[PDB]
């Protein structure tokens, strides 16, 4: 358990390095690889059933992870607009996960996620 | 410590002061230190030769690197590579001809040196002479023969068409022969190898490349469908041409791969949907329902394909009322095939041409794969995945889904022919006497553990190429080790530990439920068989399991079952723990095991005395059977015993109790007629 | 204002809450508005209005957070075990019966919470006596830094509160009330078109297209009127 | 025949080939999309279909805020059945004009026509809360009252609170009469 937790810390760190460099593609690939957050509307249930099985330090990183993933989906939608159905499906899945998650996170992050959903709508 | 290194270097410069010439010392000082290294290594001048030559060559000093390499080859106390640099230099400079000839006479498989020799000849054949010598040495070198044809109309075209019709697996020889024909003027094996190749490449990209239902495997399926239509419309194979049976086998395999892609698309997107399994059932049926080509390759491919298609056609609809509905709805003249084709190849392959509209399906009907056909085709598919734990656990779990324990003994007497059926003593942890029951029990336990883990999607098994690992790492390791032992400084700790575990020795890590499933399976399997010298062994082994479990079931008095902080071989939870309720059941089954083990050797008196404790229906039934076989023509007053036991059996059949291995309809009529006529 | 410039909910909450409940009342030296105009400073009354706008925004965000929790709090369906036996059939039937009342209770909860939060949000969108994040006394000396703080608060909360109202309306199926956010913005009394730029009004117009989609699907006209 | 066949299936590559093999084909395909708008080219590649479409909400979707504002000004001038509908229409017109790319002078002239129209609309908007219940008319669902009607209502005896502001309104509403 603690070993895989460390693996999760390493994965989140590398994905954060890519997000801080601007690597939206690899960021999405790593977010899909870690399989912690809802990438599909039906996957909200599975990720929520798994979320109670995480260490509390993972409940400490899930908020920033969700903000970054919503921003990534918004940036991918921006690229597709400036060059989107799957992107909006991912936004709705992120909304479902962040809303049914047992982690009462900062309402401001939910407000910004809803703002991104709107600017995608 | 770099300080100790620098100290060595100080001592080294001193040692070049002292040993004035110091060639090796200077080379080693340059080695300790690129610019100063190159200068000092040039002063010292294999290390000096290679450093100087590579530096000059990469700087473009072909002549200077030639000087270095040629001088090192002329001193030759240790030098190999110098010939290459000398040849390339003399080329870049009549001269390089001899050096390229030397490279060829040291290794006639020299493509680059042969090309350089061709350039030398064009700046000055006889490269065809060197290549004819290479062919006289290694005549199977079709590529050397093609190079000789390239250097060479008669012989060039002969030795180009020959090797092309010898391999044909590379456009190289083909383009060379075409170019030879054009410059001079101015088949079915190829199609077979291309079709056999394309099938393998499709399956490789599908399974091991792990295409996430994206272009990776889909474009290869497009290539496969295109080759299928091409060979179909061009070589509409007649009876005598083997492309007929090859094309039909590839037709079945094409439908199989299409079904696999539909399943994988569903799972990759979200999950095996209700909308991508029906044409997939049509695909797997359109693979099973093609006739057996009756060539070992083709026979085994048909075996594997029909086996897998049957497993999947029974798991996709365990319940009936699907085959006929699928046939009558999802297939038609153009509509069914168009909805099947758009899903495979999205707007990249038109319907009328270059597609599956050409091949017909209306010949197919309703035919569910039979349970004996499936057993024989599983035995046949056991030939091309020999000893794959993944394949064995896959087939085991699929037969388990069929609600029937698989014929493990047939598969194992196929895989491992010589492994003994039993061992003399089960009280010994000895590795070199692996018995068939040990590995069959390992198979069963792994099967049930994977079943519980997968339980903890309309196809439950996710066919062989697409799914994940089915077994755990511990069991994988033990399987590798025991396979390595049987099918031969061997590290056998896993073998010895897991044999301690499997034979249920002094200390084991598994709990009752595993041993109970073992013993039940052993009991039914041995009882089904008729052979005395297998029933003896199998009942001995199952009674062994239950007797080793006997004291284990006794420690269950509001205390720990068996303390296992780490999982040795099999540790799950919330399934194994036997309630105090099931203690009575297991004790009664132990008593009938005792009685029947006592009965199937010749101690019929204590057989009855042992059956005279339990009060179930099988006990009555076995006592009646032994009394009858005892007194066919012995006594009359012993028949009242059959009357009474079968009357109790009738009272217990009134409730419809089906615990008897043979139902009441044939047993109670037999005994009822026997009692009435003798009454 | 400094904490709002970074949207630190707990920080601003502390700043507003640890402050006494008696500050304004104990600061009001003269109650009769005639003398209260004199005693009231262009800075003291302005700070009182700042505290009132802070409280309004805090309520409009806390209520929105509670409504956001309650929106996805909604109950799930009862599990269907294929080929259910008699016991499983009866238990799933009872679970369906209970879920059909759980969803109704959650609907009532949604109605109450959405109504309260929307009331507070509309209060914040149209603060009385000149609007929120605006001083009421013009006789104050030059305070350009704090004036720009209030300007940034308006420019960062007006389209934000509008997006919250649009999302809450969409959630409660208030498509007509969400399309009337256009009139809420263009209202000449509030001049809410002056706090949202072209991009914000563009996103709100796409949200109005979304709301009109729901209305036309529910068979009402683009304005919520009977076709 | 060809444009209906290629629209029945997803053979847009086939339609593109037929289009490549035609003179004046882009102008023919655009006119064909315009003609069969709602019969072929529908959204229900999707975004390409949406852009293929060539009316206030549709002008907003097309990002022509100026055309949407023109249509909304016409709609507000035509809307009299619901004074609330006329006011909301003028508001949408003003928002479209503000979100438009109109130059300074053009936007200012449109804003002046908007301010005069708003001066016309604001006269009725001040209907008193005693007079509304006295006349037993809806809070907002009374029709767009004409200038003569507003004058009569502001000067009627029912408006018990008749004051200097009401008199200023019932005197200022005389410049919108017409045919004095």
């Amino acid at each position: 358990s603690i070993n895989s937790t460390f693996y999760l810390l390493l994965d989140l760190i590398t994905f954060f390095d890519e997000y801080h460099a601007g690597h939206i593609d690899l960021s999405f690939d790593v977010i899909e690889r870690l399989k912690l957050v809802p990438l599909s509307q039906d996957s909200v249930e599975e990720r929520v059933a798994a979320f109670r099985n995480f260490s509390d330090e993972i409940r400490h990183n899930l908020s920033e992870i969700l903000l970054a993933t919503m921003n990534i989906l918004f940036t991918q939608y921006k690229r597709l607009k400036g060059s989107d159905s799957v992107l909006r499906s991912q936004a709705r899945a992120l909304i479902t996960f962040a809303g049914m998650i047992p982690y009462r996170m900062s309402g401001d992050t939910n407000a910004r996620l809803v703002q991104m959903e709107v600017l995608m709508n | 410590s770099k300080a100790e290194i620098q100290r060595y270097v100080e001592n080294a410069q001193n040692s070049a002061s002292s040993p004035r010439e110091k060639s090796m010392k200077g080379f080693l000082f340059a080695r300790l230190y690129y610019e100063l290294a190159k200068r000092s290594v040039s002063s010292y001048i294999p290390k000096a030769h290679r450093f100087l030559g590579q530096l000059f060559e990469i700087e473009g000093n072909v002549e200077k690197a030639v000087g270095c390499y040629k001088r090192s080859l002329e001193l030759n106390p240790t030098q190999k590579d110098l010939t290459l640099r000398i040849a390339e230099l003399i080329c870049t400079l009549g001269r390089a001809e001899y050096w390229v000839e030397r490279a060829s006479k040291l290794f006639p498989g020299s493509p680059e040196i042969y090309r350089l020799k061709e350039q030398l000849l064009s700046s000055q054949w006889n490269q065809l002479f060197d290549l004819i010598q290479a062919e006289l040495f290694a005549r199977p070198n079709d590529v050397y023969v093609n190079l000789k044809l390239v250097d060479l109309r008669l012989e060039e075209a002969v030795l180009h068409c020959l090797k092309p019709e010898r391999r044909a697996l590379r456009t190289d020889i083909e383009w060379c022969s075409c170019v030879v024909r054009v410059f001079k003027e101015y088949n079915t094996n190829m199609r077979m190898i291309t079709k056999e190749l394309l099938l393998a490449q499709c399956d490789v990209v599908f399974l091991t490349l792990s295409k996430k239902d994206v272009q990776k495997s889909k474009e290869a399926l497009e290539r496969f469908d295109q080759a299928l239509l091409s060979v179909k419309q061009s070589v509409s194979g007649t009876d005598a041409s083997d492309l007929s049976v090859t094309f039909y086998e590839m037709r079945g395999h094409y439908y199989m791969h299409a079904g696999t892609l539909l399943l994988k698309m569903a799972q990759s997107c979200e999950v095996q949907w209700k909308a991508l399994i029906e044409p997939a059932a049509l695909c797997y049926l359109l693979a099973y329902q093609v006739p057996k080509p009756k060539q070992g390759f083709l026979e085994e491919l048909a075996f594997d394909r029909q086996s897998k298609s049957g497993h999947l056609l029974l798991t996709l609809s365990h319940g009936k009322q699907n085959f006929i509905s699928e046939i009558i709805e999802t297939f038609a003249n153009q509509c069914g095939q168009s909805i099947l084709l758009k899903f495979l190849f999205e707007d990249n392959l038109s319907m009328q041409d270059s597609f599956m509209g050409s091949d017909d399906i209306s010949y197919v009907e309703n035919r569910v794969p039979d349970l004996s056909e499936l057993s024989q085709h599983d035995n046949g598919s056991l030939r091309i995945h020999n000893g794959d734990l993944q394949h064995l656990t896959w087939l085991g779990l699929q037969w388990h889904f069929l609600s029937t324990l698989p014929p493990l003994r047939k598969w194992l007497k196929q895989i491992f022919p010589r492994v003994p059926q039993e061992t003399s003593r089960l009280e010994s942890n000895i590795p070199e006497s692996i018995c068939l029951l040990d590995l069959e029990v390992f198979l069963l336990a792994v099967v049930q553990t994977s079943y519980l883990q997968l339980q903890d999607n309309r196809p439950r098994c996710l066919p062989l190429p697409i799914c994940k690992q089915l077994f755990t790492d511990r069991q994988r390791s033990w399987w590798d080790a025991v396979y390595s032992l049987i099918t031969k400084a061997k590290l056998r700790s896993v073998i010895q530990h897991d044999l301690t575990t499997l034979r249920a020795q002094e200390k084991h890590g598994l709990q009752p439920a595993v041993l109970v499933n073992w013993a039940r399976g052993l009991h039914k399997t041995g009882y089904s068989l008729n052979s005395f010298y297998d029933q003896k062994e199998y009942m001995g082994r199952c009674v062994h399991y239950w007797k080793k479990l006997l004291p284990l079931l006794d420690l269950v008095k509001q205390k720990k079952s068996i303390p296992e902080p780490v999982d040795p071989l099999f540790k799950h939870f919330h399934n194994k723990d036997i309630k105090v309720s099931e203690v009575k059941d297991l004790e009664d089954e132990a008593c009938i095991a005792f009685a029947t083990l006592d009965l199937v050797d010749g101690k019929t008196e204590d057989a009855i005395i042992a059956f005279e404790s339990v009060k179930n229906v099988v006990a009555y039934w076995n006592l009646a059977l032994i009394y009858q076989r005892k007194a066919e023509e012995i006594e009359n007053d012993c028949l009242p015993a059959e009357e009474q036991e079968e009357f109790q059996e009738c009272l217990l059949k009134c409730k419809g109790f089906l615990k008897m291995i043979c139902d009441e309809y044939s047993a109670y009529p037999s005994i009822a007629t026997s009692l009435p006529v003798p009454v | 204002r400094k904490f709002l410039a970074s949207k630190k909910h707990e920080a601003a909450k502390e700043v507003f809450a640890k402050i006494p409940q008696d500050s304004i009342a104990e600061i009001y030296s003269q109650w009769e508005e005639q003398a209260m105009d004199s005693a009231l400073p262009a800075e003291d009354d302005n700070a009182i209005r700042e505290h009132l706008c802070i409280r309004a925004y805090l309520e409009s965000h806390e209520a929105f957070n509670e409504w956001f929790k309650h929106i996805n709090s909604p109950p799930q369906k009862p599990t269907l075990v294929g080929q259910a036996s008699f016991t499983e059939k009866v238990a799933h039937e009872h679970k369906e019966k209970k879920y059909e009342m759980d969803f109704g209770i959650w609907k009532g909860h949604l109605d109450a919470l959405t109504s309260d939060v929307k009331e507070k949000i509309y209060n914040v969108l149209l603060f009385v006596d000149g609007g929120w994040m605006v001083d009421v006394r013009e006789d104050t000396e030059e305070d350009p830094e704090r004036s720009h703080q209030m300007v940034l608060l308006r420019r960062l909360c007006l389209p934000m509160m509008c997006f919250l109202l649009h999302t809450v309306l969409h959630n409660t199926k208030q498509y007509k009330d969400c399309l009337r956010l256009a009139d809420i913005v263009s209202s000449e009394n509030q001049k809410l078109y002056t706090v949202f730029s072209k991009t914000e009004m563009r996103n709100l117009l796409q949200k109005l297209r979304e709301s009109s989609l729901m209305l036309l699907d529910l068979q009402l006209d683009p304005l919520g009127y009977e076709i | 025949l060809v444009q209906i066949c290629e629209m029945t299936d997803n053979q847009s590559r086939l339609q593109r080939y037929m289009t490549l093999f035609a003179e004046q084909n882009f102008s023919d395909f655009l006119f064909r999309w315009y003609l069969e708008k709602g019969k072929r080219g529908k959204l229900l590649g999707q975004l390409a279909a949406f852009l293929q479409a060539h009316s206030w909400l549709h002008e907003l979707n097309s990002q022509e805020f100026e055309k949407a504002h023109r249509t909304l000004q016409t709609l507000a001038n035509m809307e009299t059945r619901y004074f609330c509908k006329k006011k909301t229409l003028l508001g949408l017109s003003k928002l479209a004009a503000l979100a438009s790319d109109f130059q300074e002078d053009v936007l200012q002239e449109k804003v002046e026509e908007i301010a005069e129209q708003e001066h016309f609309l604001l006269h009725q908007e001040t209907l008193p809360k005693k007079l509304l219940e006295e006349k037993q008319l809806d809070l907002n669902a009374m029709p767009v009252l004409a200038p003569f009607q507003l004058i009569q209502l502001y000067v009627c005896e029912e408006n018990k609170r008749a004051n200097e502001n009401d008199f200023m309104k019932a005197l200022d509403l005389l410049e919108y009469i017409g045919d004095d």
